[PDB]
RNA sequence: GUUACGGCGGUCCAUAGCGGCAGGGAAACGCCCGGUCCCAUCCCGAACCCGGAAGCUAAGCCUGCCAGCGCCGAUGAUACUACCCAUCCGGGUGGAAAAGUAGGACACCGCCGAACAC
RNA sequence: UUGCCUCCUAAAAUGUAACGGAGGCGCCCAAAGGUUCCCUCAACCUGGACGGCAAUCAGGUGUUGAGUGUAAGUGCACAAGGGAGCUUGACUGCGAGACGGACAUGUCGAGCAGGGACGAAAGUCGGGACUAGUGAUCCGGCACCUCUGAGUGGAAGGGGUGUCGCUCAACGGAUAAAAGGUACCCCGGGGAUAACAGGCUGAUCUUCCCCAAGAGUCCAUAUCGACGGGAUGGUUUGGCACCUCGAUGUCGGCUCGUCGCAUCCUGGGGCUGGAGCAGGUCCCAAGGGUUGGGCUGUUCGCCCAUUAAAGCGGCACGCGAGCUGGGUUUAGAACGUCGUGAGACAGUUCGGUCUCUAUCCGCCGCGCGCGUCAGAAGCUUGAGGAAACCUGUCCCUAGU
RNA sequence: AAUUCCUUGUCGGGUAAGUUCCGACCUGCACGAAUGGCGUAACGACUUCUCAACUGUCUCAACCAUAGACUCGGCGAAAUUGCACUACGAGUAAAGAUGCUCGUUACGCGCGGCAGGACGAAAAGACCCCGGGACCUUCACUACAACUUGGUAUUGGUGC
RNA sequence: AAAACACAGGUCCGUGCGAAGUCGCAAGACGAUGUAUACGGACUGACGCCUGCCCGGUGCUGGAAGGUUAAGAGGACCCG
RNA sequence: GUCAGGUAGAGAAUACUAAGGCGUACGAGUGAACUAUGGUUAAGGAACUCGGCAAAAUGCCCCCGUAACUUCGGGAGAAG
RNA sequence: AGCGAAAGCGAGUCUGAAUAGGGCGUAUCCACACAAGAGUGUGUGGUGUAGUGGUGUGUUCUGGACCCGAAGCGGAGUGAUCUACCCAUGGCCAGGGUGAAGCGCGGGUAAGACCGCGUGGAGGCCCGAACCCACUUAGGUUGAAGACUGAGGGGAUGAGCUGUGGGUAGGGGUGAAAGGCCAAUCAAACUCCGUGAUAGCUGGUUCUCCCCGAAAUGCAUUUAGGUGCAGCGUCGCAUGUUUCUUGCCGGAGGUAGAGCUACUGGAUGGCCGAUGGGCCCCACAGGGUUACUGACGUCAGCCAAACUCCGAAUGCCGGUAAGUCCAAGAGUGCGGCAGUGAGACGGCGGGGGAUAAGCUCCGUGCGUCGAGAGGGAAACAGCCCAGAUCGCCGGCUAAGGCCCCUAAGCGUGUGCUAAGUGGAAAAGGAUGUGCAGUCGCGAAGACAACCAGGAGGUUGGCUUAGAAGCAGCCACCCUUGAAAGAGUGCGUAAUAGCUCACUGGUCAAGUGAUUGUGCGCCGAUAAUGUAGCGGGGCUCAAGCACACCGCCGAAGCCGC
């Protein structure tokens, strides 16, 4: 994948619709998301143009401002808040004289670095690729002065000629056929998930999972919530692999944990194809946890861009949506003195800090609360020679063991039908 | 698109002529250099473009000084 | 002849140089005491130049010790190398460093001798 | 990019190429030249009114790290570096001997004479510490001259000496003076040079591996394996230009096949995070089999129905002296864009001749001849080869 | 869109399934008003889609008759041609071998067929490069025709 | 063999009459035994609704006060 | 360029013939493959293919009956 | 008789003030003086000078100029019997439909407007033969035919088709416009002439032997496949060893290597540690604490094509002594005649590339091919041996070889290999097998073996479902010293079995880790047929290593 240098980046952006506050902020993701990606932000101008411009994005006059302002900073690049044509970002290059290239672009380009497993990095390839597809007559440096030919069409004989194809019918073929290769290969790693994933499927066990957008926790939440450290980095997008852990309350039943890569808003809807491991999971769990920040200044927002993500994967595999915990993190720590308006209408709001100032205790004990429905419950009479009837009695997962006698003893818990089963005699 | 070398000068042809134990000319050109790498010693000058030449007959014999080398002319004494 | 001043010796110009400690003043070399005269300072008799001869070896200069800092530096190996031998590696006959080691070294010789004898 | 200067490549003389690696030059100075005499920096320490840390003045330490009009190299403290007083050799007539060298150019010169400058005189001085700061010949201009003067006297014109005129910068300079198109094309050549295929290589491609940080409810190795490393293959995009330009016909499809195994089904196994039904991996295995349609010129791809399965590749990207001619790639025409314009597009759209009686090898069938130790005939052995090799649903065992 | 690279844009019809087709949207890489803009009854061996009827176009081929092909008698050519009692495999060579190396296979000569090879035959490559032509264009150079301006000759007199 | 050319219908420009235009060095001829409701050139192409803004560039047409400039007239001054 | 018989037929089409003229210059065989031109086809009916290319189909007279649209003529031999 | 631009002078002359240097001349040689050794000058005597015209041969100039070959340019003519358009005068279009204007009669209107029914016969009208075209398909494609045939197809009273006779001509015609047509030819026809056009391009060039024998390099080029000059070849003349090789002697260098406290850059760890940031007392007077940073300094370890305090070997320049010397057929100067100026691969040193290529560009008293036959590499220009004057039915050898193909060894002595390794390959994996030392136990019978040895407070904690020796784990100062650790691992949720550091009667040599030291194993893997020894075959070596002995083998060397 490409690596050059920059750190010399203005940033532009039209604001077809929005509020200001609303528009800049935008802008402001893409700052964090340059930084993410390490380079200097200098300038960032936005305009208001009701639709953007089929040749420039912006406009004409404004990419003569930009072109003087890149002069000026000599910054070495320029990216847009949007998805661009390449036609767009074609004529914006021949303006500002520097590079145009679009926020998707930026997207991908943290993927490549940021993602570590083979899988993802195949998963990559094919956005880049499938990205880089749609621009090729564009980048046509192949095709630039490709005008050795005006081959002669005598034909109805030799012409040994080989091509009998237009350079760019070869071309694309090429480009085209490598990404069927990769089609299939992403297709298998399927099974190789659904492998590492046996045990868990049978022994059915609950699985609370992590839903949420990019910087809002969810890594921290896992890191304190159970145990183990895995990459909390304080930058974008830095878990590109799901995980999985377990814990449990009184219900033992491991309440497994998984944490997921970051829905960030307007998925480059490339890259995010092949990260489905993060959506094969949503469809497969008993709660989801929505962390938002209260350090942010409208928390709201993020509520629903990826509460949309969630609905598309319910709607294409039909399923009754699971229960859904939206939990409220960065407060205590909040840099949030907006923090009673979400409290005035925010479902659990839990001052989770995740850092230090804890807040998790109501959340684990109100976590189970919404998991799907136990089944096992039971009363009964063993008699002395046990040494066997603690089957699991005792030691199971929830097994309650929680009532005794001098006969045997009259337990009283609760019992899964794989375990202490019927076997128990009342 | 390309490089931006490519020019070189003419190769000047430096160095020594006469080498030592040589019977020489009145006036041969003995050493074409550049700075005083070879300063002048007895019987010998140096030109305007610092190169070294015969002022008498004989036979050329290098040498020393204080910390610095010399081209001498011995006389060859006919017998 | 002893010999404590010159000029180049002139040295493949530090084995010769810096730095310490102890000494010297016959003639000479010097600091020195003043500028009237020849002549001088981008300002100054500091220096350059002139006239001297009251003191005194403080310094320059010369002599003897110091291996302290720098400086030369082997023998033998090693690198490297010309030619030859070798089917892949590597060898033989010649030449041989650099850095290190043993050590050397507080210069040595010329001249009317310059002075100083007898 | 094209001429000149400097360094490295350049292999301890000189020289040495590439679209190898770095820089400068088409000037400046009437003193920044000549000559006589004097001086020694940069930096550091100890000190000031600024004055920084760093501006002028003190005392030390300091041999070269400063500075040299300007690129780099070679030099230069003996100074070629800093300062001062006069001055014009930044001359005229010459030049023994040499360097470098296809030639044309280019370069260094002791020394003799005339007239000078500076020095006391010894002497130095024909520009600048050196090496770049430039243009041949032709054709003309100008000043001076003890040359010639078309019968003679003059004159015009010519001649000599000094000198002036060019980004002739494509810088050894075809003319004093010069841009494009050709798909309407033609001729002479070239596999000395490209497109197709073959050959070498294997960056990119593809298939494996070595180490084991992690993932995998716990757990490196059931299943994956990052950062790094080592390779196979020759089916991709390339690199090179070795055969072919006195012709090696070029995509997709049809018909016909043959081969490899890196196996899609069917056949054996080992390990399973293998209860059973189903699976996931890895090893062995190439005998047979591996569908019909919609869209597209399409290979590929998506979609509709199925099946035990709807394998991947090689054979001039198998196969046009076997077929098609949708496509690409001649001449007609139109759109968008570029050009003042002929015309262009590596954009689109409509339309556009597929030649040949099989000589030799090869292959499929069929005769004639001779041989097999006398001439005939009936019935056979089998060394050796060829052909075939697919698979499903339901029932009972057993709702065990 | 005969105009749209991205592009099989998105939505709706049509089909079991529609990179083509019809109707809209509009973000017109790069529509636009006599190089005319948008429509339009009739017309077209023009281009592109759908349907009814029909059929060997096809699933999947079979049979019959003529003209050749084949045999016999007569007449009787052609392009091509360094040779010749012109195998195959793995190699090696100007890198793709009937003719070279090592093996393997193969009695001699014909007739009807098939087209994998002889880089098969034909035409001193139409493509590419170099050199030379030709015709065309222009704000390339230099001329000329044609058109135009003044003097002067033919061409003169009196006035002011 | 077409979506190309032509076409009926449009508008602009030129032409006052051996016209303009064309062939020809010239005479001459066609235009036409025609006369602006006619003839030549350019672009568009039945029919319906329409044909918007710009005269800076380059052309074409119509102008004059100055500047610039050929041949021909002029002959001071200089020279042999 | 001129004549233009008879039956069917609207016809100088087409089929068969009169008058008239020919058998037109290599033949005889023979159920090979294959090629060309004719003929027929079970059940299915574009599934073939770039594409209904080719082939099949419709076809005449007499009564009925005829859509959107229209520049009022047409479309129209609509279709059935 | 020359010098000079020239007037002019003349064995001299020109430039110059020069009686002073030079330039060009006085054919050349010998002798004698005076100078000068700055390379030799100057005078005096002698000897004394060679051209020209026929003609053979080799190059060369102007001519077609060794021969053959363009597309195209110019001058004068010929063509409209084909085709494009036009002018004059004739001819042809079977059959069947539809029904415009006009007119008449009725309806209708102030009237007009129009609507029915007759009559009429219009139209670049409709269906369709002759006729004229040429849209689709199939056949032909050394054809029946240098553009046709069979089926279908378009127009067919018109901008129609056709006959006869005319007109327009080549930079011109004609064109419902295609760069179309103008006699099977057209981005400028055909014929004759200039003409034997011109091609830096392609092809061809004919009898023999003897001697010598290249080049694919440098510079310049409207130049890069051409040419000019130099380099290399040959023939003639002149000089004679000047050439080359080896030893010794005298010199300049800055590569290989090395070094860095010797410069300029890069650069790894420490140590002192100002100078600055946080915190500092927040006075900015001021205590310093410092996970920071700490210039310089300093200790130790490093690197460089464009770094150098140093610095070879060879190579180069000169001198000197020899050698070779009936030959290298050496060097140098001047002439006649050339060719060559596209190089290839291999060894060593380098650039470009990915330190790829049978890649590309340089260096190399380097090699071979080119221009080189013979023998070995299976075959195989560039590798190894060796340079072919001819003949032989003689001998010795080089590289390479000796089981059979295939000439000569199934040679001799000592060891290794089990893989057909020999007869392809990597990181890496690994209880192969010989050697050589090392380390504890060490022919005590150690080691192996049959084996008594089974929950020490052993359900410990960390904690309690139990934490059932034993989920996990952070320690084994521990002994009648026996051979089990607060019992670890397989197991075992719990039982319950046995060892992990471990051992007693029976008693006959074993435990590791090194050199990697030899040889071996796996990794290993394409597509017509064994196919990675040339074939058969070889371990009963015909394989590998070290010694030793013969022989075979070329156009080399010898013999005749
Ligand atoms: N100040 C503050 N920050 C918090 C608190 N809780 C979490 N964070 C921030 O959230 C971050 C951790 O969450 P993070 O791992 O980034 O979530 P993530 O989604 O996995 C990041 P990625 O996009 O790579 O998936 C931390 O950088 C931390 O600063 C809190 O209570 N206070």
């Amino acid at each position: 994948y490409r690596q050059l240098r920059l750190e010399r980046v203005v940033l532009v952006g039209v604001w077809t619709e929005g509020s200001a506050a609303d528009a800049e902020a935008s802008l402001a993701e893409l700052a964090a998301l340059a930084e993410t990606a390490g380079s200097e932000v200098l300038e960032g101008l936005i305009q208001r143009r009701d639709k953007p411009d089929p040749s420039t994005y912006i406009g004409s006059g404004k990419a003569a401002e930009l072109r003087e302002v890149v002069l000026a900073t000599g910054a070495d690049t320029v990216i847009c808040d949007g998805e661009l044509s390449p036609a767009q970002l074609n004529a914006l290059e021949k303006a500002v004289k520097v590079k145009v290239i679009d926020r998707t672009a930026l997207i991908l380009d943290i993927f490549a670095q940021h993602a570590t497993s083979r899988e993802g990095k195949a998963q990559v390839s094919l956005a880049q690729m499938e990205y880089m597809l749609p621009r090729l007559r564009g980048w046509g440096e192949s095709m630039s002065r490709q005008a050795g030919g005006r081959a002669g069409g005598a034909g109805g004989g030799v012409g040994t000629r080989g091509p009998g194809e237009t350079k760019i019918e070869t071309d694309r073929r090429r480009i085209r056929e490598r990404m069927a290769k990769l089609r299939r290969e992403i297709r298998d790693m399927k099974k190789i998930r659904d492998t590492q994933r046996g045990s868990r499927r049978r022994s059915e066990i609950p699985s609370v999972a992590i839903v949420g957008y990019t910087n809002a926790g969810k890594s921290s939440l896992l890191n304190a919530l159970t145990g183990a450290g895995v990459l909390v980095e304080n930058a974008l997008f830095a878990t590109l692999e799901p995980t999985t852990r377990r814990g449990e309350f009184e219900d033992g039943r491991p309440f497994v944990l998984t944490d997921t890569v970051g829905f960030v808003r307007h998925l480059p809807t490339q890259l995010v194809e092949a990260f489905r491991s993060t959506l094969e999971e949503v469809v497969d769990a008993d709660l989801l946890i929505h962390v938002v920040d209260g350090s942010d200044v409208n928390p709201l927002a993020q509520i629903n861009a990826v509460r949309t993500v969630i609905n598309e994967v319910v709607a294409e595999y039909d399923i009754a949506p699971p229960p859904e915990l939206l939990v409220v993190n960065k407060i205590d720590a909040a840099t949030g003195v907006g923090l009673a308006q979400l409290r005035r209408a925010l479902p659990d709001a839990v001052f989770v800090s995740a850092r230090t100032g804890d807040g998790l205790d109501k959340l684990r004990s109100r976590m189970g609360e919404l998991v799907e429905s136990t089944d096992a419950t039971v009363d009964v009479t063993i008699p002395y020679d046990r040494g066997d009837l603690v089957a699991r009695v005792h030691t199971d997962g929830h097994v309650d063991a929680t009532e005794h006698t001098d006969a045997g003893t009259r337990i009283k818990a609760r019992v899964p039908a794989p375990l202490a089963a019927t076997l128990r005699e009342y | 698109s390309s490089s931006r070398n490519g020019r070189d000068s003419a190769a000047q042809r430096l160095g020594v002529k006469r080498f030592g134990g040589q019977v020489v000319k009145a006036g041969e050109i003995l050493v074409r250099q550049r700075g005083t790498h070879f300063h002048p010693g007895v019987n010998v000058g140096r030109g305007g473009d610092d190169t070294l030449f015969a002022l008498a007959p004989g036979a050329v014999e290098f040498g020393a000084k204080r910390g610095r080398k010399t081209v001498n002319i011995v006389p060859v004494a006919r017998p």
